[PDB]
């Protein structure tokens, strides 16, 4: 199934490289060391509100 | 918006507002980043000259964290004609880039693929807008939101009138009464996936507002990318 169960338990974007999962961020992220989740660089990162 | 729910602080970050000579908005937008503003190309068409209003919810009470950005470089699609609405889509550069605050955040850009397959299968999407809260009313001085399902494509095409081009998709709802209207042009039409929202739509066009068997029609975000991305390089 990779990328179709569950995004391959990936934060953001999904891709499947050589039979795997490999995860990516959008922009302003960085991929996590468990290369799955994705960390805002800055203040204000794309797509989350800024309820706080 | 025709029903829906008002922006709450902080609810929705990357709206832009187009507004006129005269001070008066009249679309909407998306904010990209600090330098970026996606809107529809048929938006270009009701104001001669135009600036850009972010962080404003309501257009009555002056906010503070409200900010005015003139435009430098409007970056229009080319292939769009009033005849068809297709590559109803432009790129607005700023003049001075958008400081990053409660309320003013922009959204993301999706990849292709990934947008496609995991983004435009989800139950429904988020559109918002200062846009008529009636089909026959004044431009809303709320900004309003509203979950819209997203449209098989068939029935879309089958609820229209005009041709409905890969360039376009349908939301909305066929009985229950709540759509964007006119105003809400140009406006964003995002996708929450894991609390991270990204921007899959630009409101186009629809026949009159909240019409039972009609829906909310949407430049496809997913189809103009590399188009978004080189705009961004001039
Ligand atoms: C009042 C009003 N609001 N509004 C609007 C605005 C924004 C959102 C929604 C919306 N979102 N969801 C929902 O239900 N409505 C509604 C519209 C109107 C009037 C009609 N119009 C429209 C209708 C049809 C076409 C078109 C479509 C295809 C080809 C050519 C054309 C254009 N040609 C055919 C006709 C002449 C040239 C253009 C504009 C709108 O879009
Ligand atoms: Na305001
Ligand atoms: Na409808």
């Amino acid at each position: 199934k990779l990328c179709s169960l569950d995004n391959g338990d990936c934060d953001q974007f999904c891709h499947e490289e050589q039979n795997s999962v490999v995860c990516s961020c959008a922009r302003g992220y960085t991929l996590a060391d468990n290369g799955k989740a994705c960390i805002p660089t800055g203040p204000y990162p794309c797509g989350k509100q800024t309820l706080e | 918006i025709v029903g829906g729910q008002e922006c709450k602080d902080g609810e929705c970050p990357w709206q832009a507002l187009l507004i006129n000579e005269e001070n008066e908005g009249f679309c909407g937008g998306t904010i990209l980043s600090e330098f970026y503003i996606l809107t529809a190309a048929h938006c270009l068409y009701q104001a001669k000259r135009f600036k850009v209003r972010v962080g404003d919810r309501n257009t009555e009470q002056e906010e503070g964290g409200e900010a005015v950005h003139e435009v430098e470089v409007v970056i229009k699609h080319n292939r769009f004609t009033k005849e068809t609405y297709d590559f109803d889509i432009a790129v607005l550069r700023l003049k001075t880039p958008i400081t990053f605050r409660m309320n003013v955040a922009p959204a993301c850009l999706p990849e292709r693929d990934w947008a496609e397959s995991t983004l435009m299968t989800q139950k429904t999407g988020i559109v918002s807008g200062f846009g008529r809260t009636h089909e026959k009313g004044r431009q809303s001085t709320r900004l309003k939101m509203l979950e819209v399902p997203y449209v098989d494509r068939n029935s879309c095409k089958l609820s229209s009138s005009f041709i409905i081009t890969q360039n376009m998709f349908c939301a909305g709802y066929d009985t229950k009464q709540e759509d964007a209207c006119q105003g809400d042009s140009g406006g964003p039409h995002v996708t929450r996936f894991k609390d991270t929202y990204f921007v899959t739509g630009i409101v186009s066009w629809g026949e009159g507002c909240a019409r039972k068997g009609k829906y909310g029609i949407y430049t496809k975000v997913t189809a103009f990318l590399k188009w978004i991305d080189r705009s961004m390089k001039t």
